[PDB]
């Protein structure tokens, strides 16, 4: 696409969440959700082949249906209270329908089946955008109404998302699905702590973003979609194995990496509220994430899979990637646990 | 709402007494899980017919009902033969009978073992939860 | 919870101004410049009080002056007035601009006979000040007392005692 | 009408406040003929 | 500065619809800036009295608020009669 | 007003059922997403008129503005789905299971 | 009420002429009369098959421009505002981006029908 | 938690009253660890690009160290203020509701009977 | 005339029931026109005017395009009509039975709260400035040019971006 | 909001038409402007949790003005009790309720 289209489309993608985040009125929050939905569509389907077209279609009908449900909440609330914002007096069922619709937009299970497939049909950089920047708008709405959310709905969604994300990711050889199920599981953690401490949902989002960004950038370095494709990194970009491994352990919540901090503080704050049972199952199923992250580490940095003859040409050539952002996000996403007290508050 | 009242009839009277009332409740409770399971089952992994669809709903709901009826009986029977109401070991015996029933209906000795242990422990922790007042979904305090 | 207080049907009895809209509209400009003080006090009562039951006296003086105003025209300029509003009535929007010739005759009757000057363009829409001895209401909305604010916390910032106090971190 | 209805306070308001609340059309023409009510709801909007 | 005239003559010959469209578009953005009447558009709209001019209580410190509408004070629409 | 919102709200539910219960054509599911926009617009319009809130009447127009864009973007996608398989049947969009 | 009456009267006339047209003539139905028309030969295929739309891009661009009419139709009320500078500036920009959007599509061969 | 407290300016990074708090020491263990996180980044950058890890691009390495210490200094100053505010609000609350945080007299062990648990 | 609004909302409901059963998009586009028209008449009954005619205008141009797309992309040999299939014909009939039941039921257990059949018409217009002049919905919608100019920026940008969005989506 | 930018810049993009009692074109009050203006002033500065209990009087009145549940209930009871009397034959409406008043003015 020509530079005018990129400027218009990339500005609109950026504009959406900023409108949702800066808006007092609910209809303007909805408007920002529409900008993101509309402008991402051309980006997703740019390569125009049978798979990205299905991906851009499944995404549209999912996110448009969820939009209509959110709008119904915004309108039933204006009927009940004559105002364009949710109040303590807003009907209970109005809030729950907003929650289910937004979770449908985030990809939280059981409204999750679309996310792994859409992430699979699109290029890596748009998976990065979809799994990161596109989550801030629905989440910023939820953080604005956390005093009102029914915790029983939120915890069932979070428990479901942590389980389904673990089980789903355990069966995947496609990296883009492993990233989608990774996302689903982490959204479970952000959502579980939402009605209690919304600040910890922002900590878990930010740490997830700076872990998920370099991971995509790492796969975008050689355009590697499979476990066998990523297994050739020792013979292609061996300098990358040291930080891919840590980021994967960091995404797994293993100490003493930055990714342990979000799970650990969420568990700590959940049990300040006596949320013992939910917290225990959440931490016990987060163990399953580490297993299929460990399996990836086995295939890439801790063993050498067979390589092919044509990869010798690849070595004669010179790469201009990755950029200075990959190194900055790799270190901060793994070696920042000793700064934990400065991140929570 | 009534349907909530019915499921709270299960804890008005000390365990081991009003045995059939409890067995009825956990039998309905198991059926509700079986119906919810079938709904997802038929919708996500659809069958080749429509009778074959309904058969799977019946097979899941009776199996789920059977587990609930064997749990709610074995728990109440054990809880009065031993004359030990406030006791998690009762719910471990009932939960395992539930697990045994699951394996019996599934033609799988392995499921019976896993079901006897996993469900017995889950049932015991439910009892220990009510004694100590653990809440599944607490409300925000801090 | 309370019993709404309503005036009795004999508190609401006045002499009505039973004339059609064209009759009012034909006499509207002079009437605005003749019954102004009486009219301007009822409106002040109505916006100040926000209650129709509290101005059932100023509003009967509105009918008092409206009827006097018409009695002065039914005794000096009956026929010039009747030709004018009868011609204003014909139009479907009762527009002044189709009767500038009858209008002139009615103006040149009140002016000479009664001294009445038609207000210019823009004068009837001015915001005037009205003098009245009615007390100013102080709680027109019958509002309760606003609940107290949460008391503020006084003091200057000091460093947090023993730092962040986050698990084993010292600083 | 409601002399002999237990616990009926004739003229009772529905508002805690004692401010004057203008009545609705339904409160106002509700005990009159339906023609009056239809007029108030559609009199202006149906005149053409 | 010399080639443009050649282009404009060229477009004017073979594309007058667009040359007329740009001119009228751009002439509509200049005319408000330079007309000596653009200021009255707001004034006339402000001088049209839809709502009732609710009178104010005369405390006693209102020396520039008319008592009667036919007073020599207050906003005047002479500029509109003679417009 | 009470009876109207109930009928309008149930109208929205029927279209949400229509959207969530696919048949063959993707175009038919697009028309249900317009049944929902129409129900929401009529609710908002009646709410604003009943309460005399003129400042909220811009909002129903924006709903139509941001509903057309979806209809346009939805129809644009339906062209790409037809250019691939020659119909708009949803059952064809299933490559991504693997 | 009048506007409802006049339109039922219109509908009843259109209905009444429809009934007379069908029950007055003498009708002789047979298969070869009631087949579809195609210049004297049998149709080679049903008329319900897909019919490619060579102007589809303009069709959906009509929708976007159709809603931009819905934004300009309040103008007759809008020129009654005190904030004339604002009303005018918003109006100029709105029409100008519709024009800028139209120019982009025109230059991208978007108004051209697909061959 | 503290989002809507009184006097809370919106999107103000370091409010004025933070200036009454002592600044972070320049060689703070927390700032110094930022300097090392910057240095490693410069080393990781050279590794990923296939350059001499320590010899290459010292201008970059210097600017990675400076950037992280500079940002860490101001970020640290903000967290000190947020932590100072937390105590400030916490203690002033204790004062305004004394009946809710009663001082308690704790008996001495002479008067307490801790049960004895033999280890046989 | 006291049942007038109730009937319009009842017709609107069916139009969306027929639409939800999803026959050929030729008829689904016919239900949206009749629901669009019915819904237009509701906004008129409640006192609207500009909002009534706009939603009718906009949905007239949308179904024109949708018709062009149906004949090109969503047409099969034997288009389905509401009577075409016995199963759909069952749920259209049954769907109308349910509303006659839900309205009658819910009217029995509250009598006023939701459906107040006893008092249809009494509660349509609540208040109305009887001596007003400036009250048309057009004046409220026209506030986008002065007071809620933000509404128009996002609306204009939405449409402006959309042209760029569709040209790229459909590009070869 | 989540990023109080409008409040920081001191502008108002959408803050000025949040509720009924907001400014309307040509100074036309909204229905229940009096009640809402009371409720928003009651619950101002005390926070949401305090306001839910300490401004319950203002809110329940605004909720009644907006939705009129009690008003319709009450007028339903008067009309239904009159229906019962008239069927028995113990009440005939006045002339001014049966379409024969002497109209005012
Ligand atoms: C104007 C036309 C109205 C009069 C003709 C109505 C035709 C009709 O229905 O005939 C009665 C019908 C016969 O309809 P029909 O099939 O004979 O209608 C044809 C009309 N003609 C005879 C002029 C060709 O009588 C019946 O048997 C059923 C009643
Ligand atoms: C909140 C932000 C969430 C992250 C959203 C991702 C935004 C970036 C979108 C993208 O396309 O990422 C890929 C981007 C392209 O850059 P590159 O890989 O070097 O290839 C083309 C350059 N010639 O490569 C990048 O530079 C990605 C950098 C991500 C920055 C994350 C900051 C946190
Ligand atoms: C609350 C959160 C909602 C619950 C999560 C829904 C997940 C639904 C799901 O993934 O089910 C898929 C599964 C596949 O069905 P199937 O393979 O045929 O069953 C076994 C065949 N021998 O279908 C199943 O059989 C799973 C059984 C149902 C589990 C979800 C409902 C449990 C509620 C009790
Ligand atoms: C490579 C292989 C070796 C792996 C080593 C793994 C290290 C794991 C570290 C886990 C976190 C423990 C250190 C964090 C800490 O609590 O240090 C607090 C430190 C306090 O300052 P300090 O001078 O050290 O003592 C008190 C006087 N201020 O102040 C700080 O916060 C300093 C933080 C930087 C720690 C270095
Ligand atoms: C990893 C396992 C270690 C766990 C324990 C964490 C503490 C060890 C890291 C020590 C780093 C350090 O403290 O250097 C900063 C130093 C300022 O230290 P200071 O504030 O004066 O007193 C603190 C005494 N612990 O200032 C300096 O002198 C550092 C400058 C030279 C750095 C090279
Ligand atoms: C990426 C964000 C940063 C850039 C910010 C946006 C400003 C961009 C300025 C550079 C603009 C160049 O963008 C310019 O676009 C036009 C269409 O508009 C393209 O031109 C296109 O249309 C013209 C119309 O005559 C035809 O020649 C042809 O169909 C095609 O080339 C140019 O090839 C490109 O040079
Ligand atoms: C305020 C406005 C904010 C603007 C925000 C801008 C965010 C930055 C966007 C970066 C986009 C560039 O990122 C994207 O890079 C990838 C490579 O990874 C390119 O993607 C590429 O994928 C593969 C191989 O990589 C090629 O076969 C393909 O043809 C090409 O598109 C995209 O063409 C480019 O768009
Ligand atoms: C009081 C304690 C009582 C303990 C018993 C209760 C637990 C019973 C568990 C039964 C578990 C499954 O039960 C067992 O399933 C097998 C499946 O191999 C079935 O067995 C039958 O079919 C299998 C095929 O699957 C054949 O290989 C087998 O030879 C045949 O007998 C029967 O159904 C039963 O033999
Ligand atoms: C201190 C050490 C203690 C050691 C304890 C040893 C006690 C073992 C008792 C187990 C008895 C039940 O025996 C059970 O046999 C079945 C044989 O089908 C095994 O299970 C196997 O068959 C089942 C069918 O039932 C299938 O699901 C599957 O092929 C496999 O799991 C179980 O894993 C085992 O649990
Ligand atoms: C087969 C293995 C399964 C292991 C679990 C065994 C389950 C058997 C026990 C049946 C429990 C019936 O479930 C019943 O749910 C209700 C729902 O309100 C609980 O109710 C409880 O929580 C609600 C919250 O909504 C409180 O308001 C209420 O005061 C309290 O009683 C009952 O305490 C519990 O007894
Ligand atoms: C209950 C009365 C109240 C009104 C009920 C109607 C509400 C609106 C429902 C709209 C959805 C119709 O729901 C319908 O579900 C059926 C399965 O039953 C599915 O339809 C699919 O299977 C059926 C059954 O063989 C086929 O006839 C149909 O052609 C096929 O597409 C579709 O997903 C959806 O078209
Ligand atoms: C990105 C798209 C941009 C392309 C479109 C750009 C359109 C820009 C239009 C600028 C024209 C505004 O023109 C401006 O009009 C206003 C009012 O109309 C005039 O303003 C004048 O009249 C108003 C009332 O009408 C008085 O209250 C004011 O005091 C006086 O200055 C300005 O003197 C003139 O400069
Ligand atoms: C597309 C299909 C559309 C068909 C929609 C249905 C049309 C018919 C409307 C049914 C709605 C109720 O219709 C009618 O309402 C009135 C008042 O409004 C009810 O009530 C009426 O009778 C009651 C006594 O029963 C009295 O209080 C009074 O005379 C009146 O209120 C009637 O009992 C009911 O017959
Ligand atoms: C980076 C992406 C965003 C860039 C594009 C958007 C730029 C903003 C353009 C829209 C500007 C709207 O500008 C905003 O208008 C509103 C009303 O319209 C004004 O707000 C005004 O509203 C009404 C006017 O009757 C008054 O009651 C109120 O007190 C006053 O603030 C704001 O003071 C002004 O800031």
């Amino acid at each position: 696409m020509n530079p005018i289209t990129l400027a218009i489309i990339y500005f609109t993608i950026f504009l959406g969440p900023v409108i949702t985040m800066s808006s007092t009125n609910l209809m303007l929050m909805w408007v920002g959700l529409e900008f993101s939905l509309l402008a991402i569509i051309p980006m997703l389907i740019n390569k125009k082949n049978p798979r990205s077209t299905e991906a851009a279609t499944k995404y549209f009908v999912t996110q448009a249906t969820a939009s209509m449900i959110i709008l119904l909440a915004i309108v039933l609330n204006y009927k009940q209270l004559g105002t364009w914002m949710f109040q303590q007096q807003t009907n209970g069922l109005i809030l729950n329908m907003t929650l289910m619709a937004l979770s449908m937009k985030l990809g939280l299970a059981p409204f999750h089946f679309w996310l792994p497939e859409v992430t699979q049909g699109i290029p890596l950089h748009m998976g990065l955008i979809l799994l990161t920047w596109q989550k801030i708008a629905p989440l910023s709405i939820l953080i604005q109404i956390y005093p009102l959310l029914n915790s029983t709905i939120i915890l069932m969604l979070a428990i479901t998302s942590i389980f389904m994300g673990a089980w789903g990711g355990l069966n995947q050889t496609q990296m883009r699905k492993i990233m989608a199920y990774s996302s689903i599981a982490h959204m479970g953690w952000m959502l579980a702590i939402l009605p209690y401490n919304p600040s910890l949902t922002l900590l878990n989002l930010m740490i997830y973003i700076i872990l998920t960004a370099p991971m995509f950038m790492a796969l975008m370095l050689n355009n590697s979609m499979t476990i066998n494709s990523i297994s050739l990194l020792w013979n292609k970009t061996p300098a990358m194995l040291t930080m891919i491994s840590l980021m994967l352990l960091s995404l797994g919540g293993l100490p003493p990496l930055t990714g342990f901090l979000p799970k650990w503080i969420i568990i700590t704050e959940l049990m300040k509220n006596n949320c013992l049972i939910m917290a225990t199952l959440m931490a016990m199923m987060a163990l399953l994430n580490l297993f299929f992250y460990t399996r990836l580490i086995y295939s890439t940095s801790l063993t050498m899979f067979p390589t092919n003859n044509n990869s010798k040409m690849m070595t004669h050539q010179t790469k201009t990637k990755p950029n200075l952002m990959f190194s900055t996000l790799a270190i901060m996403s793994t070696m920042t646990l000793p700064l934990a007290p400065q991140l929570i508050t | 709402a009534m349907v909530k009242r019915f499921f709270e009839s299960y804890h008005e009277v000390p365990d081991g007494t009003q045995c059939h009332r409890k067995t009825y409740i956990t039998t309905a409770l198991g059926g509700i899980c079986g119906i919810i399971g079938s709904a997802y089952s038929v919708s996500l992994n659809p069958a080749d017919s429509t009778l074959e669809a309904v058969a799977r709903v019946g097979r899941y709901t009776f199996t789920a009902a059977a587990i609930g009826a064997m749990f709610g009986l074995t728990t109440c029977v054990s809880a009065q033969v031993r004359e030990k109401p406030d006791d998690p070991l009762n719910y471990f015996i009932g939960g395992c009978a539930g697990g045994l029933t699951l394996g019996a209906r599934t033609h799988s000795y392995g499921t019976a073992a896993m079901g006897c242990v996993y469900m017995g422990t889950a049932a015991a922790l439910f009892k220990i939860g009510k004694l100590e007042g653990w809440e599944l979904f607490p409300t925000p305090k801090v | 919870p309370g019993i709404v207080e309503l005036p009795t049907l004999e508190e609401l009895k006045v002499e009505e101004v039973k004339v059609s809209s064209a009759v009012l509209k034909a006499a509207a400009h002079h009437y605005g410049a003749q019954c102004d003080k009486t009219n301007k006090e009822f409106m002040l009562c109505r916006w100040e009080e926000k209650d129709p039951r509290r101005c059932l006296k100023e509003g009967k003086l509105v009918n008092g002056c409206a009827l006097n105003f018409f009695r002065q025209i039914k005794s000096h300029c009956a026929e010039p007035f009747t030709e004018y509003w009868t011609c204003l009535d014909y139009s479907n929007m009762q527009l002044f601009r189709h009767c500038r010739q009858q209008q002139a005759k009615f103006d040149q009757c009140v002016l000479d006979k009664l001294g009445w000057v038609r207000p210019d363009l823009g004068q009837l829409s001015k915001v005037t000040k009205v003098k009245t001895d009615r007390p100013l209401p102080e709680n027109p909305y019958h509002s309760r007392a606003r609940p107290e604010p949460n008391p503020v916390i006084e003091g200057d910032l000091k460093p947090a005692k023993h730092g962040t106090r986050f698990f084993f971190w010292t600083v | 009408i409601m002399k002999d209805v237990p616990n009926w306070k004739v003229g009772e308001s529905v508002f805690h406040t004692t401010r004057w609340v203008p009545p609705l059309i339904g409160e106002m023409y509700g005990l009159r003929t339906k023609e009056e009510m239809s007029n108030a709801n559609f009199g202006f909007t149906w005149y053409t | 500065a010399g080639r443009i005239s050649a282009f404009l003559k060229n477009a004017w010959a073979k594309e007058p619809v667009l040359v007329v469209s740009f001119s009228v578009w751009g002439l509509a953005i200049i005319m408000p800036m330079i007309s000596p009447y653009t200021k009255y558009a707001s004034m006339i709209n402000k001088a049209t009295p839809y709502n009732y001019p609710v009178p104010v209580r005369d405390d006693g410190n209102m020396p520039d608020v008319p008592s009667h509408p036919q007073d020599p004070l207050g906003p005047s629409l002479d500029w509109l009669k003679n417009l | 007003m009470p009876s109207t919102f109930f009928n309008l709200t149930m109208a929205f539910s029927l279209s949400l059922l229509g959207t969530l219960m696919f048949r063959s054509h993707l175009m038919s599911t697009l028309l249900c997403l317009e049944g929902m926009v129409l129900s929401l617009f009529i609710m908002t319009s009646v709410t604003s008129l009943n309460s005399n809130s003129m400042s909220s009447m811009p909002i129903p127009i924006t709903i139509l503005v941001f509903a057309a864009c979806e209809a346009a973007v939805g129809l644009a996608l339906l062209v790409k789905v037809s250019n691939t398989y020659g119909t708009d049947y949803v059952q064809n969009l299933n490559l991504l299971q693997c | 009420m009048n506007l409802y009456t006049v339109i039922f009267i219109n509908i009843l006339l259109s209905l009444t002429l429809i009934l007379v047209a069908f029950w007055l003539p003498q009708m002789n139905l047979y298969s070869e009369k009631a087949n579809p028309y195609e210049c004297g030969f049998d149709p080679t295929s049903s008329a319900r098959l897909p019919f490619s739309m060579k102007f589809f891009l303009v069709a959906i661009t009509f929708l976007l421009f159709d809603l931009e009419i819905a934004l300009l139709l309040p103008l007759p009320w809008a020129i009654q505002t005190i904030k004339t500078s604002t009303m005018m500036i918003m109006a100029f920009i709105l029409v100008t981006i519709l024009s800028l959007g139209l120019a982009y599509e025109w230059t991208q061969k978007g108004l051209e029908w697909t061959e | 938690m503290m989002n809507g407290r009184p006097g809370h300016e919106p999107l103000k990074f370091l409010p004025d009253e933070a200036r009454s708090l002592p600044p972070p020491k320049l060689n703070d263990p927390r700032l110094v660890y930022m300097g090392l996180l910057g240095y490693c980044t410069g080393l990781m950058d050279n590794m990923l690009r296939m350059r001499p890890v320590m010899r290459a691009g010292l201008h970059r390495q210097l600017l990675f160290v400076t950037s992280f210490v500079f940002a860490g200094y101001f970020y640290l100053k903000r967290q000190n203020y947020l932590y100072a505010v937390k105590d400030h609000d916490m203690f002033g609350y204790i004062k305004l509701h004394p009946e809710d945080f009663p001082e308690k007299e704790k008996k001495t062990y002479a008067e307490i009977l801790e049960p004895f648990h033999p280890v046989r | 005339m006291n049942n007038y609004i109730f009937v319009l909302s009842s017709l609107f409901l069916v139009g969306c029931l027929g639409l939800a059963l999803k026959p050929s998009p030729i008829y689904g586009g016919l239900g949206l026109i009749v629901s669009g028209f019915v819904g237009c008449l509701m906004v008129l009954g409640f006192g609207g005017s500009f909002l009534g005619l706009m939603v009718f205008l906009i949905y007239l141009g949308g179904m024109l395009v949708v018709f062009g797309y149906t004949t090109a992309m969503a047409t099969e040999e034997y288009p389905e009509t509401w009577g075409s299939n016995w199963l759909i014909l069952g749920f259209l009939v049954l769907g109308v039975i349910m509303e006659v039941f839900l309205i009658c039921v819910l009217n029995y257990y509250d009598e006023v709260g939701v459906i107040n059949l006893d008092g249809l018409g009494d509660w349509l217009m609540y208040e109305v400035d009887d001596v007003g002049v400036m009250l048309e919905g057009g004046i409220g919608v026209a506030a986008m040019y002065s007071c809620a100019t933000w509404m128009m920026v996002v609306a204009g940008w939405s449409l402006f971006a959309g042209i760029f969005i569709i040209i790229e989506i459909t590009r070869d | 909001p989540f990023l109080d930018i409008q409040k920081k810049l001191g502008i108002s993009l959408d803050r000025h038409f949040m509720f009924l009692s907001a400014e309307q074109p040509y100074k036309n009050a909204a229905r229940c402007h009096a009640f809402e203006k009371e409720w928003i002033e009651c619950a101002h500065g005390i926070g949401g949790t305090r306001a839910k209990k300490e401004c319950k009087i203002e809110f329940d009145d605004f909720e009644e003005c907006l939705l009129r549940y009690k008003t319709m209930r009450r007028m339903h009871d008067i009309k239904k009790q009159r229906e019962k009397l008239m069927k028995e034959g113990k009440y005939t409406p006045p002339p001014h309720h049966s379409g024969r008043e002497e109209p005012r003015p």
